């Protein structure tokens, strides 16, 4: 069985060129078909093209005619999709997908590459503390998080207690603010009679900007 | 109960390409995974059928041409075709559902020469034809009476298939995997 | 190029009950040598690659359990699961491969149907360190309801606010069935100083009336 | 016997279209290999465009998508269709019989294309006098676009000492040529020489007389 | 695509003798090779095909030779006609290519060149140029220089040479050396003269006239 491994996550400026690989590994590959798909965030699949490694037979969508240049070196089992200049409506996951012959669906797919086109800089992020307090408390149980906010690129992890505390842990998804950069808030539903017991501190890392960042958040 | 695909496959010598052999296979069950499992074919390109999902579905018919060609002529085995090959010696349709096999034969199929293609035709040869004629070649008016010389030519040609030439000129064995499933008993199937 | 279109775009139904999955396609997906529809069935999990359930409108991929079924011919084509359990819910394609380019439908997001469940909401005022930095971020939490559509207002001294606020939703909880809600409002420290009252407002359907939280600063 | 006869060439401008046609006789044009051969001025030969006895064309990629090879068989005839075309396609296209799309047994005697935005010129001829043995006169072809220029004395009837130079481009971008004759040094007087000049491209015949 | 090298550019033989071109390949053709002549002002005619085979017609003089990347077009007893340009062609691998070609002279003994000189037409200047053409006919070998001096003062950037093929009856070679000039510039000057330097004169042969 045949199991695709896609490139890295990409970081790109406007203007700039991009070439993303998709390599595959084990018996039958010489009948696979790579295509590459295109889903923008919040979106739907879009097939951008297909190539056979065996000849470079290469296929495009017209959607995408012109738009990327879709190649292939059989010697490694790797397949390319390139930009000549990327645009900021290209930030996109790209995934690669494979079927033994053209007209055929497509039954191994890549993990998925993460291109981010802006004209944003790498910065880190700014954590604040969502205290708790008797407008977060009900039911006895009382709700607290932390603020990461104005930070580019994605991804930043978010632990509690180190990854010990995971239950009621909710991570939202980033958003993408007007300024160009993200933020994002975790929260964690607790009980209101370990205010002051327990000492709750969210874990913020953001590998890109090697930002570390250990906020305790505490009633006030 | 195996289909016999070694027995065209692992022949000992092939068909020229004017004149392709094709073998019927039916009432058998085949694991195509010795076939999709190997690593001695350069090419392997099938249309409208997955190979690797080949040991799960019954077919009425199956047919496999063999024949030997060019490197630089194996581009021509596919649909929508054109060159001398396509036109006047095999020639795929342009609905073909079936795989088209491949791999380089340099050490079997040449010597420090027999395997032929038609060279001359009046007209394009239609999908799935084969045509054996070696009948003069009228280039002319005048009728060439069965012997060669002016506007008469031999309609065959013969390839050179020596080992001191390059990748494209050497012989590779061809063989093509044709698949219908229509709407009657579907009597080859897989290992299923 | 062939048009393929999915109903509906969203569907809820709860936990062994039938999911159905309708799709149709603009021309006939039938080839005339193999009288297969070239038609396939996708799964995509939150955060994962799509996975091929089905292939040729009947035939299921190797490990594809039971529960999955697809019917259909010509142009019209559904997608059934018998028994609908909580690993189920992803977002499901339809795409054809009769000829290319290829067409993927538009998806449709399936979730679990349970019980209504009000929201949990909780405000939180801008902290003291965030202050000095000349920005005041104001949170209110949403927290696990269903269904996921709810409406969240700030008003500001009674005075709606536009164009300063953001929201964000989680991915359906994998045990409860819920959904969490967060909208910031984002003002400058001059203009949050400017101000007492900070009200966020709710509303839903698991409430029999609009929930109001507010701090004074 | 064979016969290749080509006609249509001649001066185009840039992103034009121009048909070449090329009658043939001693074989059917329909059961052959046909092939077109340009020849740049002062460069070797180039393979433009072929089509098979079945009917399957193919082009060179220098001129794929903008040159069109077909036959007539009523007419006898094999045609190449130049549109848009360019400077660089300048050349003498010669119209050659393929066997079996590997060479070219039979020839055409050749086309010219000419693609410029310059315009046509009809020459301007000036006598050679002969100074004060053996003596030399002779003609000048000057100022003519495009090619070619044939120059005869004497209606034909004069061809021993004949030297027709080769056309030389000059830099106003108009061909100049120059052609003389060696004549005994007693006939000055007693023959009178006339140098006749015909430029089809612009339909001009100049009969020159010559004289000290 | 594959480039076939001809070796060498040009050749120039005696009537009688042997003539070996070769024609060197990119990549292995396997015999695929035809040989052409292509005499001036005509189309090039097939000679020999498959690299050894002879076409119809072809005196037993011309033979073929090699194989694979090297191969040699031979051509014995050499007639006052076999002289031209010959051009390798490929056909083992599309597209197919041709060669630069290699030019063949035929060589004769040294004939040194009469001069002339033809001031300007009249008719020419009322037009308002002039032109001064100088004439080197029937010489061999074909190298010459032609310089023109105009009040003994050399004059450079306003002569075009031409030279003809050889004679078929004598095997000699023409040129023509023509000065243009405006016709204001033309009467600025009196003496008009043209220097010729060739194999066979022992010494510069200069031809003038005056205006
Ligand atoms: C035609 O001849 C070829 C050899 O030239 C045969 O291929 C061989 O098939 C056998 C099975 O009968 C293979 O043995 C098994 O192969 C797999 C894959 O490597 C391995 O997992 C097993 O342990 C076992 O060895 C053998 O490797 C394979 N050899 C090659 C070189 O491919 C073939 O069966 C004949 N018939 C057809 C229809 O092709």
């Amino acid at each position: 069985e045949v199991q695709l491994v896609q490139s890295g996550a990409e970081v790109k400026k406007p203007g700039e060129s991009l070439k993303i690989s998709c390599k595959g590994s084990g018996y039958s590959l010489i009948m696979y078909w790579i295509g590459w798909v295109r889903q923008m965030p919040g979106k739907g699949l879009e097939w951008m093209g297909i190539i056979y490694p065996g000849d470079s037979d290469t296929r495009y969508s017209p959607s995408f005619q012109g738009q990327v240049t879709i190649s292939a070196d059989k010697s490694i089992s790797t397949a390319y999709l390139q930009w000549s200049s990327l645009k900021a409506s290209d930030t996109a996951m790209y995934y690669c997908a494979g079927g033994s012959g053209i007209f055929t669906p497509m039954d191994v797919w890549g993990q998925g590459t993460a291109v981010a086109v802006s004209s944003a800089s790498t910065k880190g992020p700014s954590v604040f503390p969502l205290a708790p307090s008797s407008k977060s408390t009900s039911g006895g149980t009382a709700a607290l998080g932390c603020l990461v906010k104005d930070y580019f690129p994605e991804p930043v992890t978010v632990s509690w207690n180190s990854g010990a505390l995971t239950s009621g842990v909710h991570t939202f998804p980033a958003v993408l603010q007007s300024s160009g950069l993200y933020s994002l808030s975790s929260v964690v539903t607790v009980p209101s009679s370990s205010l002051g017991t327990q000492t709750y501190i969210c874990n913020v890392n953001h590998k890109p900007s090697n930002t570390k960042v250990d906020k305790k958040v505490e009633p006030k | 109960n195996l289909c016999p695909f070694g027995e065209v496959f692992n022949a000992t010598r092939f068909a020229s390409v004017y004149a392709w052999n094709r073998k019927r296979i039916s009432n058998c069950v085949a694991d195509y995974s010795v076939l999709y499992n190997s690593a001695s074919f350069s090419t392997f390109k099938c249309y409208g059928v997955s190979p690797t999902k080949l040991n799960d579905l019954c077919f009425t018919n199956v047919y496999a041409d063999s024949f030997v060609i060019r490197g630089d002529e194996v581009r021509q085995i596919a649909p929508g075709q054109t060159g001398k090959i396509a036109d006047y010696n095999y020639k795929l349709p342009d609905d073909f559902t079936g795989c088209v096999i491949a791999w380089n034969s340099n050490n079997l199929d040449s010597k420090v020469y027999n395997y032929l293609y038609r060279l001359f035709r009046k007209s394009n040869l239609k999908p799935f034809e084969r045509d054996i004629s070696t009948e003069i070649y009228q280039a002319g008016s005048t009728p060439c009476n069965g012997v060669e010389g002016f506007n008469c030519y031999f309609p065959l040609q013969s390839y050179g298939f020596q080992p001191t030439n390059g990748v494209g000129y050497q012989p590779y064995r061809v063989v093509v995997l044709s698949f219908e499933l229509l709407h009657a008993p579907a009597t080859v199937c897989g290992p299923k | 190029d062939i048009v393929m279109t999915q109903t509906p775009d969203s569907l809820a139904v709860s936990l062994g009950e039938r999911a159905t999955i309708n799709c149709k396609s603009s021309q006939s997906l039938l080839y005339s040598s193999i009288k297969k529809n070239y038609l396939a069935w996708y799964q995509q999990k939150p955060g994962q690659p799509p996975k091929l359930l089905i292939y040729w409108t009947s035939t299921r991929e190797s490990g594809v359990p039971d529960r999955f079924s697809g019917s259909g011919s010509g142009t019209d084509f559904t997608l059934t699961i018998s028994s609908l359990q909580a690993e189920d819910v992803a977002v499901y394609y339809c795409q054809q491969y009769y000829s290319t380019p290829y067409t993927f439908g538009q998806g449709t997001k399936l979730e679990i149907k349970r019980t209504v469940a009000a929201p949990s909401v909780f405000i939180f005022p801008p902290s003291d360190e965030q202050l000095k930095s000349g920005t005041a971020s104001v949170v209110c939490l949403l927290n696990n309801f269903y269904p996921r559509e709810a409406k969240v207002q700030w008003k500001v001294d009674n005075a709606l606010q536009s164009g300063n606020s953001q929201e964000s939703v989680t991915e359906q909880d994998s045990k409860d069935s819920t959904y969490s809600l967060s909208s910031t409002l984002t003002l400058s420290k001059a203009d949050y100083e400017k101000h007492k009252v900070y009200a966020c407002e709710v509303t839903h359907q698991g409430l029999s009336s609009p929930v109001t939280k507010s701090f004074n600063r | 016997q064979v016969q290749l006869v080509e006609s249509g060439g001649g001066l185009i401008q840039p992103g034009g279209s121009l048909r070449l046609s090329c009658a043939a006789s001693g074989f059917t044009v329909s059961s052959n290999y046909m092939s077109w051969v340009r020849q740049a001025p002062g460069k070797g030969l180039e393979w433009v465009s072929v089509i098979y006895s079945g009917g399957s064309t193919f082009y060179a990629d220098s001129v794929k998508g903008r040159f069109t090879i077909s036959r007539d068989n009523s007419k006898s005839t094999l045609y190449l269709q130049m549109n848009s075309l360019r400077v660089e396609d300048t050349a003498v296209y010669y119209c050659a019989r393929d066997f079996g799309d590997f060479y070219f047994d039979y020839w055409g005697q050749g086309t010219l294309v000419t693609v410029s935005s310059a315009s046509t010129k009809g020459p301007s001829v000036f006598p050679l006098a002969p100074s004060s043995g053996t003596a030399a006169l002779g003609c000048l072809v000057k100022d003519y676009f495009p090619e070619p220029v044939t120059v005869s004395w004497n209606s034909g009837a004069l061809t021993s000492g004949v030297h027709t130079f080769p056309a030389v481009l000059q830099s106003s971008g108009l061909y100049s040529l120059s052609s003389v004759v060696t004549v005994p040094s007693s006939s000055l007087g007693t023959q009178t020489y006339i140098c006749n000049v015909n430029h089809k491209p612009s339909n001009t015949k100049v009969d020159k007389k010559v004289e000290p």
